[PDB]
């Protein structure tokens, strides 16, 4: 299989003027400072920018590309995309249950999982964990063997590796390139991109293309690119890396001038007459949600420090609450005290959802190439990670507040007015984490949105009923306390709890209110808060909370769907 | 602000009768309602204060019953005197708002 | 506890309206609330706005800016003062009294009637 | 002047075995792998490390090291130190106020910076700023030019750059070293360490000392360095980089087996012979606090998207408060206004102080080099910096809200009680202040004192008294709610508010009360929340905010002077 | 409105105290709190604990779970159960009326003396 | 919780005197303050609430002028049915405590 590329001017400002060449089963290398194309040219022959700057045509042996291109060809991004948690086991077979094709089957996708970490050199590592922050793992030397295997798995003609020895030690550097060449001499295509390498390096190439500013300035086998600059009318001194002395001619031991000796060339004619001799989905639905939910449950497994943190901060923060207003009182301190923890719950379920910018965030780089090369659709990705990360993590800390302020504290001691508190917490556990998703989708720094979290909630906590009174702002302000989602979970929480309650002790309020100002029944605080005493007004919070989940969820869902993918 | 309703607007009742005016309100009251008695040619004269009590200088054939939104007037066996023009009144909020008012007779 | 209106009986559309309540038998300065009562013929009763007894007041929102309510207290008077006066609100005027702790207007002026026309 | 080191084992695990070399006037290199002891020799040789891990002798011309080492030489930090936002022309003078001494006139100071910038070749940037995110600046090719004069200003002899090639680009690294050999020959000793050299590079040296793994393993002229090792067993082929070879060699085309060649050397019996023969403040504490307080009070303007922000976020904040709460109502709803948007101040104040973590964070390692280096004192630089960036940058906001809110929201309307107002914010704005110094003040990392700041204040607001009564805590938790600082403001603004005001309308309460659980009047609110009626019970919070404001500090204070400074 | 209270004039230490008041004249599930004040020869009068009319109740600290008082609504008592006794409380019990709106203790009972010794 | 002080103990008078008894707080109190008066021999029945206000069934001669910690009571020209015991409550806190008590006297 050759690749051939001809006249291809590249804009957004072209960034390409016009690059020929093609390039035969070996090793072709790209090769060039880092303003240059080395990594722009890559991007267009993988085809991972936008076709619309696209001008030339790009051919496989005779025949242009199909979209079948991107699932018949590997494409590995610079730092690794591996799960960190995952081992290289489960990293291959999450790839293999994902791009190939369904009828095969596991004793079949097996072996072929066994032929590439046996081809990789990764029994010894074949079971241990990659690694991360808080997991002592396999070393970078083998990350990156890794995530090679994982496009491996189509055993495809054409390879796209991106800066394969950025990040590694020089040491480290030679066993990749080694495996490579390997893999060169077998048929598969191997199309990469060195940032300055070495002699040693150097030596094992079999095409190089020198790219600089967007000017095509050399392309043929690397053993005769010394020899053409020789010839240019310069010279390489002893002792010196040729990969250093051709971007030495760059700096100026004049990209115009350099340009045009390479146009009078008779490599320039070798490959111009030969681009003209040639001239003239795949799995369903519910499968793709069945192993993304599986892959991210181990990830919240894998990673406890950042799990089990919510659950332990859950735990101290209910037994403090519960020890602070231990038994409430019926006086008149006791609507202070009531609305008061009513009031740190809601808001501990707002503030504690800005961990949810985390989410997708985090996962950005891995969304994007892994929807490219076609793992899965958007709409199988989202339903997943909410199955999988956003559902358990909510439901378990709106149960650990119910089972433990509930009793200590005191309140309303009914079967239901247990569980409508436990529901409300959940609802608005999910809305303020819907909130999160809806802002934070799409961006790629975390900080920003970790503002923009704080800026909302702490204007929707003005409104919520307990620092002003809802009733008496200005008219022309009161329709901004619809917008805010602590209000629905803190009036529902008044509203289960204050019904059947009285606060005036040895007076009887609820049949005559005999020197008013008093606030001598649940109720007369209730409504002077502006709440409704129908059944309706507790239930009418809860589909407040529920529509504004699926509209922000939506919005969560398009925002991930219209983004710059390329 | 907080609209009253008597829709009953007038009667045509006969001495000794059983009568009962209804006012029903735009919201929760909670019994901080009141009642007032217009002869016609003076001013308005309190009846009943936080829809049960009554004051001083009144029978007691009035009674008022209220609850949530629901309040009510009841007059048994009225006399020749209790002619005239009831209102009802919240006290809840601050634009103090009467009911529009409701005027007995006799056939 | 004793309660009494005065001012002028007719006045030019688009002028001014004065009135003054003067209370004996109590100090205004010291207990309750003092409102006033306007009653419309076909007779739908408006209530217009209070002065408290420490000078602050609180006024109807439908009566923005037209009104304002001042107090004497050598004399326990205190003026009801509207301006920019339509001919729809002819109506008869009171002066009033609230107990707070009570809620109801307790005790109810004598009465005045006001007339706008030309 | 010459070094010469000696027999030295440096220790922690003993990263360091027995290294022997002197360095004469000439070009002092250190190769090796990042592993080894290229960026420890360095620091040893500098006096940047402990002297208890150090075990052999330090001489220089025939005399040991004294104390005034440390200022007669010049370190440079990897990184740059600069003041980014300043100019090069105000760093030098910079550098100059605190290093020469206060005899020298301004006329005599001046023109030996206009020695330094002439020579540096700074002319066309020489009134230019230096270069931020938010600011076009000078280019990173001169930054690193702006930093080796920061350390020209005592003219020394013994120069210590740390990685002078590291992070610029290789075309760019040739103007820095062209420099240095044109600095060389004036006779000035340079000692440094490349990663990773190139030939153009390693041509322009004079002197070469190989590391690795704690093992000396060249030490000698750089010419003869590639021919030692032709006689040691190893072949290096053409085309090839020495200075990669050397590394080639490290990692085996075997630490001991080549470090006992060493020994056996001509050249170590040549430096051995050669040891044996030599063997056998600055300124007054006025004058400092000026200059650190005027340096970073250009910082201060010289970033307006840090400081202008907080302005705006101030007035629109403040205009929202003004706007929710315009005017408040003397009516049963206004207690709940008032002691709401008071909470909403105090709070406001607390949790916005979490951006003084940024304050001795991001200035550390600039603090460390510099006390090193002797410029100051630590109390010199605690009592300057404080009065350029907390003390302004705290007065202006407490003036806003007070300015705005006070006025629209229709409190107090005296004389004083604006201006008790006005005072109460600023003491609980430095209070909060003063223990985000008390966290931050060591650590290097921003997010890990960030959260520790945000979890120390939501159970400080818990116990200030709008969420919990406080005289209804059981008396084993009441004592902790005199460590909370939102509980000493929101105490002084609520006496400062509630004093002369009532609640129920028609209703004189103060007096007579009849008709209780009512709260007519602004005593019984102010009682019933545990607060004191007397006016030392108002100055009560302010000499308790002034008192830990001078405990925090000093807390910050010690952190900085028992900070481990190597 | 009418109280009287009723119960052992003696008991032994260490056993238990039960007292009772049968309120007459009103339901004691109506309006008020109800009480019980003892009274320490050496006069000093000492609160000791309400119930509330809705069965709910609040104890002195002083007395911490050596007290605790019951009703029984079927015929307008309320029960006063003292357990662990020392023979330093050997006061005149009484049980009392409270308005809650207004403040004080409205009512009183005609009191009984209780002797610990043996 | 909140303790209280009589200290005058006693008292010596003579009939037709005006006497005055303090009661001091530990605390602030607001007027929330009380007077009862046992006889010997009797339950105690209440005399003045609120601090200012008087009970039915008394005569003017009694006032209560209280402001802030410091309560007083004042009998002027008391009879012989005046002497007793008088107690002063604070019903502020939860546990109401009551004062030592004082106990007049005739000469
Ligand atoms: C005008 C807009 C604006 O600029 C603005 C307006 C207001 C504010 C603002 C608002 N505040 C606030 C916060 C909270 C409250 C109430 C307390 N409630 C209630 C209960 C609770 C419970 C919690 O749970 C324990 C909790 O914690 C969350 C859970 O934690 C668990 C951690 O687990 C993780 C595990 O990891 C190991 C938090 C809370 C918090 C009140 C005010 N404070 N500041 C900030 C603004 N921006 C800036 O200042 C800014 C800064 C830098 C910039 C730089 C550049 C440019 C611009 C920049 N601008
Ligand atoms: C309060 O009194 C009303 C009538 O005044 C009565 O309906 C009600 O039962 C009383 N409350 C309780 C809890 O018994
Ligand atoms: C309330 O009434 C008392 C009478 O005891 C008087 O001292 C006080 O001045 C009155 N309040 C005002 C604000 O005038």
């Amino acid at each position: 299989a050759v690749l051939s590329f001809h006249n291809i001017c590249y804009r957004v400002k072209e960034i390409l003027s016009n690059i020929n060449g093609i390039m035969k089963p070996g090793l072709n290398a790209i090769l060039g400072p880092t303003g240059g194309g080395k990594s722009s040219l890559l991007d267009v022959l993988a085809a991972r920018k936008d076709p619309s700057g696209l001008s030339g045509d790009v051919l496989i042996n005779g025949a242009p590309r199909p979209a079948n291109f991107k699932c018949n060809s590997g494409y590995v991004v610079q730092d690794d995309v591996v799960m960190g948690t995952l081992t290289v086991r489960e990293n291959l077979q999450f790839s293999a249950a994902l791009r190939l094709a369904t009828t095969m089957t596991n004793h079949e996708k097996n072996e072929r999982i066994n032929r590439v970490i046996q081809e990789l050199g990764l029994d010894k590592v074949a079971d241990s964990k990659v690694g991360t922050q808080f997991i002592r793992g396999v070393s970078g030397g083998e990350r990156k063997r890794t995530s090679i295997g994982m496009e491996l798995i189509t055993d495809p003609s054409i390879l796209f590796l991106d800066e394969p020895t950025t990040g590694l030690d020089s040491s480290t550097a030679n066993a990749v390139l080694l495996l490579l060449k390997r893999m060169s001499k077998q048929g598969r295509t191997i199309i990469f991109s060195i940032h300055q390498p070495r002699y040693s390096i150097f030596k094992l190439f079999d095409s190089l293309t020198l790219l600089a500013s967007g000017r095509l300035m050399f392309h043929g086998p690397a053993q005769e690119a010394l020899g053409y600059f020789e010839s240019a009318g310069y010279h390489c001194e002893a002792y010196n890396n040729p990969a250093d002395f051709f971007l030495d001619i760059i700096n100026g031991d004049l990209i115009e001038k350099l340009a045009e000796i390479y146009v009078n060339s008779s490599f320039y004619k070798e490959t111009k007459a030969e681009l003209h001799q040639l001239s003239g989905y795949t799995t369903s639905f519910c499968h793709q949600l069945r192993w993304v939910s599986k892959r991210s449950f181990k990830n919240l497994l894998g990673n406890p420090q950042a799990s089990i943190a919510q659950i332990i901060v859950t735990v101290v923060l209910g037994l403090v609450i519960g020890a602070i207003y231990f038994g409430l009182k019926n006086d008149s301190t006791g609507i202070q005290n009531r609305a008061g923890v009513l009031f740190f719950l809601t808001t501990n379920q707002c503030f504690s959802s800005v961990s949810a910018v985390e989410l997708f965030v985090v996962e950005k780089k891995l969304f994007i190439h892994e929807y490219i090369s076609g793992y899965y659709r958007v709409s199988s990705y989202f339903l997943g990670k909410l199955l999988s990360d956003l559902l358990p993590m909510r439901m378990l800390p709106s149960i650990i507040f119910t089972c433990i302020v509930y009793f200590m504290l005191g309140l309303k001691p009914k079967a239901d007015a247990f569980f409508v508190m436990m529901f409300t917490l959940m609802m608005v556990a999910y809305s303020a984490s819907s909130m999160a998703l809806a802002i934070a989708a799409g961006q790629s720094v975390v900080s920003v949105a970790t503002l923009l979290m704080t800026i909302c909630f702490v204007f929707m906590m003005i409104f919520s009923g307990l620092l002003v009174n809802l009733t008496t702002i200005a008219s022309w302000l009161s329709w901004l306390q619809y917008f805010s989602i602590p209000r629905y979970g803190f009036t529902a929480l008044q509203h289960n709890e204050f019904l059947g309650q009285n606060f005036c002790p040895g007076l009887n309020a609820t049949g005559n209110n005999p020197c008013n100002y008093a606030t001598c029944t649940g109720e007369e605080y209730l409504v002077k808060q502006g709440i409704d005493l129908s059944p309706w007004g507790l239930w009418k919070n809860h589909v407040a909370l529920a529509c504004m989940i699926v509209i922000f969820l939506t919005i969560a869902y398009l925002k991930l769907l219209f983004l710059k993918k390329y | 602000d907080i609209v009253l309703t008597q829709s009953p607007s007038s009667f045509s009742v006969s001495l000794g009768d059983r009568v009962t005016i209804s006012c029903k309100a735009s919201g929760y009251i909670l019994n901080r309602l009141a009642w007032y008695q217009q002869k016609p040619g003076n001013a308005p004269r309190l009846l009943i204060s936080g829809a049960t009590s009554l004051e001083t200088g009144f029978p007691s054939r009035f009674s008022g019953t209220g609850s949530g939104k629901d309040y009510t007037l009841s007059i048994s066996s009225l006399q020749t005197e209790d002619v005239g023009t009831y209102y009802c009144q919240q006290y809840w909020s601050t634009p103090w708002t009467f009911g529009g008012g409701t005027k007995l007779e006799i056939r | 506890v004793q309660l009494q209106e005065s001012g002028p009986g007719l006045v030019k559309p688009s002028q001014s309206l004065s009135l003054t309540c003067t209370v004996t038998g109590f100090s205004i300065t010291s207990d309750y609330a003092w409102n006033w009562i306007r009653q419309f013929p076909g007779k739908k009763l408006e209530w217009m706005g209070y002065i408290n007894f420490d000078g602050g007041t609180t006024y109807n929102p439908s009566l923005r800016g037209r009104i304002s309510i001042t107090r004497d207290t050598s004399k326990n008077q205190f003026f009801l003062q509207l301006r920019s006066v339509t001919p729809e609100d002819t109506a008869t005027y009171y002066c009033a009294t609230f107990y707070g702790a009570k809620g109801t207007l307790d005790y109810w002026g004598q009465g005045t009637s006001v007339t706008v026309s030309s």
